[PDB]
């Protein structure tokens, strides 16, 4: 409550138990002190960079949360990717939703850029971003909303997941008709 | 209108009547308490 | 006898409210969110002229559908005292009555009710109704709804502040500010930033306020009133810290942007802070503001303080401070006045620099009633480093020489000033041409 | 719970050991350092920093407050500014934010005055005043421990450096002696900066006299540290000219761009 | 359904941009 | 339920942009007709 200065202070002390206590308390109180944390966020960055640490994922998550509060969405996305499974994709929180949207858009743009290039120069895509988008595809399939999965598959140029969603469904002929209509309707790239 | 209710108007507890309410021009230098420029000049002449 | 006048006043108020909801519906239908601002304009007058009969008739006529909110609202209202000439005000007719009302309209009616409850010295139910409204707003997601939610936020914070529970609403405000920033809502951003700054300043969390100000970018397309509030609070923060020049600039802008006729209390507060910060900087505030009828009695202690500062006399300054000690504490400038009480000499050095082109340190000491010229030399050096005076000291002879006045016109500065103003004028013209509407094709 | 009570008992036992180690005629310094080093970790389980008001164990709150108090005093006695800042960051929280239920200590005002003096010594007057605003009005005009930093700051603003240079002798508590020295060094540096920015070709009746250096040669090291030319004896030109920028090149590409933008806005269909 | 709505809105936006450019050019030439 | 909030956010952004563009276009059309 108020201040939120001692928690930040207890981060340079060389003891990876006080460090973890401070990180957990900051994660608890990040939504109300992002401004205070932002000045010292470099400490969490160096903690994440250090491989010797054990709560690297948690440091990444807290840094990503403060950066997302600031507005540096690219940095927040990068640190969320680094945060590993601690980012709970199946969680109904504003931070989760906004970062998920950012990853989806980033992957869409990168895939569209790569598509119109020879296989030699295809720019690499981060496997963590790929995994997040795949998890979202799987959530769509689980919830049975196959049309949304088809749409994002086409947008991201994932013909594999497009085919999988078409086949694994309850109305194969209807999905085929829907996809053919999308193709002979607003889909311009020949 | 956006009446600033948060900031209260100054209380009218005392609300003393205007002392003189003269409306000429105010001006800062009037506050100074001088010493009768006539007397000043007399002293200057006396002391040379 | 006045009962008939009150009844006809209530009828005309009902007609005004019906026009307001019609305007909101037209805004939503036409996809022109800015229309709802027309209805929101009359919020203070409507709050002033609201009455029990007005509220009860309005809710009955406007909540035919979705009667859950009627159930939650009506018990707070008082039943009409055996009304017999009731006209059963029925604005929604047939299909309109059957259909569920719009979220913006429901929010507006809830806002009216909470304002009335607040005006009446009954704050618990005001808080309850406010929390219900905020839950509804959070559940919903629209543009005009956000425009209404701005004022809803303002009055929610107001009721909590009345309750003396401003701390608990801080997290609520922060969460809503984050949602608004993500959704690109300038009005909500501005209102929430102003309310958060007020929250912090109430408890004196100046570091937190400064950090939030630094890390958040105020919306440029904000109402002039929100701009005035933001400028005042930022000037307060900068004045509490040692940024007197920026504080004076921002607060002059705030007073300039405040509404001309109303906002008397805000004007008094900004004026007092401006007086104190100007005295700290070493200038002399203009005397015209000290005789305005509205700001006359309030600023008398500050008038005496300025008098003493100009004719620097620690006896008079201490007398004034001892007399009006409590009012400075009440108004929130006692600490700044305490700083002034020890940096008073700055004004004297400024007057000496303004008057004399080259004066000896002994003469400066004599004029400033100081001790041996060493103290005067140290004070002058401090002022020169601080930038209060453009002068250079020279002890090989023992005098302070004021710097020359440069020909500003030959410099490129006039070009920069005129370019700024030209760009501003061109932007004004472009936006004033884009504001035009030609409606016949509707 | 039984485990909670037992661990509270262990924490208070370690605290009593620290009390014995420190409040004697002479603290062990190193021994108290190790004790605090382990007691920091010990504290974690007794809710070190309540994330919410949620009135918790008063015993835990008091124990944590006292431990951090002794830690800050240990840091000052060990001459460690980083440790002092780290301990004060939490001591301030405990003094200000949980005090609504927890009682008021007897060292609160002394430690706050220590913090204010530390900020002044580091030359953070902005933070100094921001913190001075938090404390009540009466305590800033009554308490002798809070009145020393305020007086020093006021004299520094007034420019009467001699007053503070003689007032170093008076100290409310010996702890302040450490920070008085850094304050004096910083005030010497500020005097040097004022002289450099102001003035022209040295003098000020010799630099040593106004810099309050007992020995004539004591200022030579600092003169070398700063970029001072070291002309004649006690004669260092400050080059206040700042190169006197007189070259002007008529920035033309940018002005052409500005006028072309004017034309674009005048001609384009809005 | 949602994908169709989103892509239809995208096409509408592109068409609106085309129409805006065309109208500005038409105004400029109607002056002449 | 799945990837619905994402679609809705993108659609809302596009709708705001389209409304603004349509209003501007109507003004321009009025001037052109004059």
């Amino acid at each position: 409550i108020t201040s939120a200065a001692g928690i930040i202070s207890l981060l340079d002390e060389d003891e990876p138990q006080l460090k973890e206590f401070a990180l957990h308390k900051l994660n608890a109180v990040v939504n109300d002190f992002w401004a205070e944390i932002s000045e010292s966020v470099d400490k969490i960055e160096v903690l994440y960079e250090d491989e010797g640490f054990r709560s690297r994922q948690f440091a990444a998550l807290v840094a990503s949360k403060v950066f997302y509060h600031l507005g540096a969405f690219e940095e927040s996305l990068n640190y969320a990717l680094g945060a590993g499974d601690l980012f709970n994709v199946n969680d109904n929180s504003e931070y989760v939703e906004t970062i998920i949207a950012k990853c989806i858009d980033h992957y869409t743009k990168q895939c569209v850029e790569n598509a119109d290039l020879p296989e030699g120069e295809k720019k690499p895509i981060d496997q963590r971003l790929e995994g997040i988008v795949n998890k979202m595809f799987q959530r769509c399939l689980d919830d049975h909303k196959y049309k949304q999965a088809i749409g994002i598959a086409l947008e991201t140029r994932r013909l594999d997941v497009f085919e999988k969603t078409i086949l694994e469904s309850n109305d194969v002929p209807g999905m085929l008709a829907y996809s053919l209509k999308l193709c002979m309707s607003l889909m311009q790239n020949k | 209108d956006d009446e600033f209710e948060e900031f209260p108007a100054e209380d009218w507890a005392g609300l003393d009547e205007d002392e003189d309410a003269h409306v000429w021009e105010d001006n800062w230098d009037d506050d100074n308490v001088e010493d009768d420029f006539s007397n000043q000049l007399r002293a200057e002449l006396e002391k040379h | 006898a006045a009962e008939h006048s009150q009844r006809e006043l209530d009828t005309v108020t009902l007609e005004d409210i019906k026009e307001h909801v019609k305007q909101l519906e037209k805004a939503v239908s036409g996809k022109e969110p800015r229309f709802v601002l027309r209805a929101l304009r009359m919020l203070p007058s409507t709050s002033r002229r609201l009455n029990h009969y007005v509220l009860y008739k309005a809710v009955q006529g406007f909540f035919t559908s979705n009667n859950a909110t009627r159930d939650f609202l009506l018990p707070f209202l008082e039943e009409p005292m055996d009304t017999e000439a009731d006209l059963q005000f029925r604005p929604r007719t047939g299909k309109a009555a059957s259909t569920p009302l719009l979220p913006e309209v429901e929010a507006y009616l809830q806002l009216l009710v909470v304002i009335f409850m607040m005006n009446s010295k009954r704050y618990k139910e005001a808080q309850k109704i406010s929390d219900d409204l905020m839950q509804k707003i959070s559940t919903q997601n629209r543009r005009a709804l956000d425009l209404v939610a701005a004022k809803c936020y303002y009055y929610h914070a107001r009721v909590y502040e009345f309750l003396d529970k401003l701390d608990v609403v801080r997290s609520f405000l922060h969460a809503r500010l984050r949602t608004a920033t993500l959704r690109h809502d300038a009005d909500g951003q501005a209102t929430l930033l102003n309310l958060l700054l007020r929250n912090y300043l109430h408890y004196s969390l100046y570091d937190q306020a400064e950090k939030l100000v630094s890390k958040s970018v105020f919306p440029e397309q904000a109402n002039n009133n929100e701009w005035a509030r933001y400028l005042y609070y930022t000037g307060r923060i900068k004045a509490i810290q040692l940024e007197y020049s920026e504080a004076r600039r921002t607060m002059t802008n705030a007073l300039r942007k405040a509404p001309q006729h109303t906002a008397v209390g805000f004007k008094q507060t900004v004026h007092k802070l401006l007086i104190v910060v100007e005295l700290l900087l070493g200038e002399i505030p203009d005397r015209l503001q000290f005789r305005q009828p509205s700001l006359k009695r309030s600023l008398m202690p500050y008038f005496l303080l300025t008098q003493a500062v100009r004719t620097g006399n620690l006896a008079k300054f201490n007398q004034v401070l001892d007399q009006f000690g409590e009012k400075f504490q009440a108004d929130g400038t006692y600490t700044l006045i305490i700083r002034l009480r020890h940096n008073v000499i700055k004004t004297g050095v400024r007057m000496i620099s303004l008057s004399y082109s080259r004066i000896s340190l002994a003469d400066i000491a004599q004029k400033l009633q100081l001790d041996s010229p060493e103290d005067a030399e140290f004070i002058v050096a401090k002022a020169i480093r601080d930038g209060v005076i453009e002068a250079s000291i020279n002890h090989e002879k023992g005098y302070v020489q004021s710097k020359e006045m440069i020909d500003i016109y030959s410099t490129r500065e006039p070009q920069l000033a005129f370019h700024q103003r030209i760009s501003f004028c061109l932007d004004i013209h472009n936006m004033s041409v884009k504001a035009m509407r030609f409606p016949p094709k509707s | 719970a039984a485990t909670s009570g037992a661990v509270l008992q262990a924490a208070t036992g370690m605290y009593e050991q620290l009390k014995g180690e420190w409040n004697r005629k002479s603290p062990n310094l190193s021994k108290c350092g190790e004790e605090l080093g382990r007691l920091k970790l010990v504290l974690l389980e007794l809710n070190f920093l309540p994330t919410t008001g949620t009135k918790l164990t008063k015993q835990q709150l008091i124990l944590a407050r006292d431990i951090l108090e002794i830690g800050a005093q240990w840091s000052i006695l060990r001459k460690d500014i980083p440790s002092f800042e780290r301990y004060m960051a939490q001591l301030k929280c405990y003094y200000f934010d949980y005090k609504e239920q927890l009682p008021e200590s007897a060292y609160m005002h002394q430690l706050l005055g220590l913090n204010l003096l530390f900020l002044l010594s580091q030359n953070r007057v902005a933070e100094f005043h921001t913190e001075l605003e938090r404390l009540p009005a009466k305590d800033i005009q009554t308490n002798v421990y809070i009145k020393h930093p305020v007086s020093l700051e006021q004299y520094l603003m007034e420019g009467s450096y001699n007053k503070v240079f003689l007032a170093k002798g008076n100290i409310p508590a010996e702890s302040y002696t450490f920070f008085i020295d850094i304050l004096l060094d910083t005030i010497r540096d500020e005097i040097a900066g004022c002289i450099e920015k102001a003035y022209e070709k040295i003098l000020f009746t010799e630099a040593t006299r106004i810099l309050f250096f007992n020995t004539p040669k004591k200022m030579t090291d600092y003169a070398k540290k700063r970029g001072w030319v070291l002309g004649p004896n006690n004669y260092y030109s400050f080059a206040s000219q700042q190169q006197k920028p007189e070259d002007t090149t008529i920035p033309s590409t940018e002005l052409a761009k500005q006028v072309i933008e004017y034309a674009r806005q005048l001609e384009m269909i809005v | 359904d949602l994908y169709s709505r989103y892509k239809k809105l995208q096409q509408e936006l592109e068409f609106l941009e085309v129409q805006e450019e065309y109208i500005k050019d038409e105004q400029k030439n109607l002056k002449k | 339920s799945g990837l619905r909030q994402y679609y809705l956010s993108k659609i809302e952004e596009l709708q705001l942009i389209v409304n603004d563009k349509s209003q501007n276009l109507r003004r321009l059309q009025a001037q052109r007709n004059e």
